[PDB]
DNA sequence: CGGGAAAATCTCTAGCA
DNA sequence: ACTGCTAGAGATTTTCCCG
DNA sequence: CGGGAAAATCTCTAGCA
DNA sequence: ACTGCTAGAGATTTTCCCG
């Protein structure tokens, strides 16, 4: 066993076995191996085999600019519906990118714009239009495109769709623009079977509606819950559950171990 | 004149994802919506999704049932 | 207590080891010389 | 069902109410109630204006949706058609836009615009617009020393005007304004699209003679004969095809 | 509905919709919105979501040529165990692929080689090394790296192993042969929980034993089987089924539908 | 018979519609304009 | 004379995988073999692989059982 | 097992046969019969050998398998510890060298021979090895028409000695006996291993005295006490370490 | 209740520098 | 302290539709 | 039979031009 | 007529180990 440990340790520190090769020829138990190979540096080779997940409020944008036929694109897409804007900018500056969001900003309720670290984004002036717009600027990670996943993923279908309609066209600003019409209205799946416009404008009169409605609700009820603790605010109650938010913690209680006042 | 705006706002479907599920669980039924969170009922399971991991709409194929 | 290493910028060289400051769902920020640093999980071995 | 098709259909003898209030109150649903108004015999989200405006030697297309007052403008180049059918795709791309209303000038008659509007189907037709186009001056007019060029100016504009200002019943501003409508023509053309799929479907009940379906569900039949609304059950009724 | 046809293949001329835009905006069922878009040539543009899976025969091995360091290593896998062989060649040429071939087909009973269309491997000197060899060369299809995804994945395992012993030697030949020796004794893992060298044993005297083992049985069964048909040839029979060979075809019957001879 | 729609070489531009002479388990052989071509099967689409 | 070959032919382990499960099924019972495929039995099932699917051994940690 | 176990150490006070008759005979696992052949008091896979020869002018390194016969053989520009130290290591990579006996020459007791031996774990010792060079001699001389440079026929031969050549008792190949030894010795490593493995366990039986494991079933676990071999049920039994 | 038919859902891939 | 996704193609499972 | 503990298995990812 | 895979990291399910 130890002096499996003292023999296991020095070949891997030449040969830098992995855990079963060390607990096989050693007499080791896997914990002991798997430590050997957890101490050592050169060792540590590979990362947690996920992925994260975007974040998909109704009020966020993801931007990235594409290349086609050695012009510029930039590209918005709404990451609750997947409705894209996209235009043939002349320049990939910071100016093109400030004079787009504020367009767009003017168009549609944005709230954070999610953005690469490209120059582009990353300038004075877009930083003065989204102060300007009252917009959140989220800059991903850097070198590490999965956080604009949406709208990478959008760049590929902008791009199958101007491949769909390049012949219609005779400039590409007019097959870009085309391939926005096709997108936003002529294709159609998703969450509610919709297109990527029914469903920005299902996402967004949804939004106004259930606050509305929330705070309608929130303004009559008010019953002092006190669960198992201390007076909680109710949030909801149907005939088995009870769901209240005492200290910023939104919970669920059964009937049991609750009582509303 | 409260339950009204209470069955009103169960017409609402959300759609959300758990933490480490990249695949979109179905249509829920929105119980409450808050500034960061939302309570929703799926499968009679009463949970709590962050507002990042949820699209709520109301399915305008509510013109057949709901 | 936890010891990050992780992949950082373009380059496929492991790092580490680094102080976890803050793990989070998707993302950890930690402390490598001085150096906060936000990786992806999947470029990050945490122990 | 059967509970609430009575009262609606009495509540429409009563004060003639629209079928959403009628789905909302009595759980009906909306084909059923559109059936109970559309039995009665005494019982525009696609419009947009366009227009060039003319401010600092420069041109501004200007969009308005006539039902909300969403606005969108655009300083051009130049006047010409191929701005103008640019604008156009940009804008039927952008919103639903179903018929176009212009002034008859000499850039919206072009054959640009008549191929752009003919391939995103949009119609041509040739005190909305130039209230819009005098209210967006005057906030050009506020907002032109917070920024260097009149495209910013313009988009800064057309930012506060669909956003920054509230007016009218609720106070809502025109891009709540335009979810609206825009979601309430959804609802329509929804309803439109599954009444164009039932019309085809003749029922026969309990036989009787053929009657229209207006809905089916999981263990009912409800269906329209003589101009009187009934519900049968699924097993005494038969659909078919004509 | 065949107005709707008429209007949604006048429109899918125009703006390509999917199937689901088209059944939803024209009143038609799936199949017709399916066959609207299935008969637009533009449309097609995306293949089966599957993935082939490579030939893992006792006798086939993998080849491949990768770069590290601005020198040419050759790399052989053998499919079945991932035992791999690796050198420094001076150049990428035909005649270093033909003498580690030659080399390797003196080793180990190789019977079958699995390239890519590399001039290396396709030159008229390695198919003169595979023919003395009585080699059978079956390269993939072009610029399609996944048929030969066995020896690419061993690339990247190899790279691995060289980071992690590079300071251990002074060439970059000596780093890898000690990671073609860490991978093939030093690792362990896979279907035996074997490393790659005991692994390629048991395949080898595996199929040594097996072949001999089944040329002793085959020599003895003789019987004759009337299946449901005609006579077939015995293979196996135990308790409850019998599995038998007529006209090349290997099929598995019963005790009810059989009876031998 | 069957039309076969396929991406040959290094092109991102599908291109067909071919002849199917023969689809195996991962792969097919096709013909398009006398060219006969294998393709794999998550290059191919098959009608 | 005859079954003992047999049962030293049945001690053989075989992981085989399927035309579309890109995962190797685990360790079933060689039956036969023969050129071009390979009768197995996993799960008490009796299946006939490629050979060009399987992968045949005997496990050497047979030391302790089998 | 119970019956196994009298029949096979009755055979070995018969005849004396070895763990693998033993473990094929009778179905014993490997370590009852080891145990029953090895309480009896009366009852090599690693060795390679490398020499130079000379031949055209140039070094070939031979190294031969002691027990199977099977050969590697390289042409090496220089007769020097750095080539031998490669050829040592790419040996040694490919196959489980053990021990390495060479013939004290001056490229193989380099200090960089030294390291590899060290580095890849072989033991180095100073009719086998020329016996081999003759026969290798004899293919090179004649298959060197059929090549050009002397390095394709020394591997042409080394395919021709390890593959296309058969002799001995069963008529096989250098390569089928050398990958049969090698699956006995990894036999004989696992089995050593899994002994190894449980002679720090005493087990307490039926209590009574402390007994040495050697198999753990299911349902059985077979001990030896007093130089004899019982199967006790597992609940009977207490396996502690030691 | 029960077989086909059809719809819905699950699985998996390329391409997005 | 932040984060892969999207749409299509085929397989598979569930629902429907009258007997 | 039953809870922790440990082993085995399932899931999923980068990198291989 | 040919074809993604491999090893590691973490989660999860199954087996074990004595009460
Ligand atoms: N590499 C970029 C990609 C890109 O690789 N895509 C392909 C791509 C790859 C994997 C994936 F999962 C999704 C993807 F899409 C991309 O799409 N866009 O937009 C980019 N935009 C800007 C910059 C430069 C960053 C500026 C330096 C930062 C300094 O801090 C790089 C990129
Ligand atoms: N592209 C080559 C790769 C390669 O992209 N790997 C990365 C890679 C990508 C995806 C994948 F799933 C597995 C992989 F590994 C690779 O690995 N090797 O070896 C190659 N070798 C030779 C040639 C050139 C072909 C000669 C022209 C053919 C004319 O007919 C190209 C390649
Ligand atoms: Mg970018
Ligand atoms: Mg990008
Ligand atoms: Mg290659
Ligand atoms: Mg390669
Ligand atoms: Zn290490
Ligand atoms: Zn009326
Ligand atoms: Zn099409
Ligand atoms: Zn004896």
């Amino acid at each position: 066993f130890l002096d499996g440990i003292d023999k296991a340790q020095e070949e891997h520190e030449k040969y830098h076995s992995n855990w079963r090769a060390m607990a096989s020829d050693f007499n080791l138990p896997p914990v002991v191996a798997k430590e050997i190979v957890a101490s050592c540096d050169k060792c540590q080779l590979k990362g947690e085999a996920m992925h994260g997940q975007v974040d998909c409020s109704p009020g966020i944008w993801q931007l990235d600019c594409t290349h086609l036929e050695g012009k510029v694109i930039l590209v918005a897409v709404h990451v609750a519906s997947g409705y894209i804007e996209a235009e043939v900018i002349p320049a990939e500056t910071g100016q093109e990118t400030a004079y787009f969001l504020l367009k767009l900003a003017g168009r549609w309720p944005v709230k954070t714009v999610h953005t690469d670290n490209g120059s582009n984004f990353t300038s004075t002036t877009v930083k003065a239009a989204c102060w300007w717009a009252g917009i959140k600027q989220e800059f991903g990670i850097p070198y590490n495109p999965q956080s604009q996943g949406v709208i990478e993923s959008m760049n590929k279908e902008l791009k199958k769709i101007i491949g769909q309609v390049r012949d219609q066209a005779e400039h590409l600003k007019t097959a870009v623009q085309m391939a926005v019409f096709i997108h936003n209205f002529k294709r159609k799946g998703g969450i509610g079977g919709y297109s990527a416009g029914e469903r920005i404008v299902d996402i967004i009169a949804t939004d106004i509606q259930t606050k509305e409605l929330q705070k309608q609700i929130t303004k009559i009820q008010n019953f002092r819950v006190y669960y198992r603790k201390g007076p909680a605010k109710l949030l909801w109650k149907g005939e088995g559950a009870v769901v209240i938010q005492d200290n910023s913690d939104i919970k669920v209680v059964p009937r049991r171990k609750a009582k509303i006042i | 004149e409260l339950q009204k705006q209470i069955t009103k706002i169960q017409n609402f479907r959300v759609y959300y994802r758990d933490s480490r599920d990249p695949v979109w669980k179905g249509p829920a039924k929105l119980l409450w919506k808050g500034e960061g969170a939302v309570v929703i009922q799926d499968n009679s399971d009463i949970k709590v999704v962050p507002r990042r991991k949820a699209k709520i709409i109301r399915d305008y194929g509510k013109q057949m049932a709901g | 207590n936890f010891r990050v290493y992780y992949r950082d910028s373009r380059d496929p060289v492991w790092k580490g080891p680094a102080k976890l400051l803050w793990k989070g769902e998707g993302a950890v920020v930690i402390q490598d010389n001085s150096d906060i640093k936000v990786v992806p999980r999947r470029k990050a071995k945490i122990i």
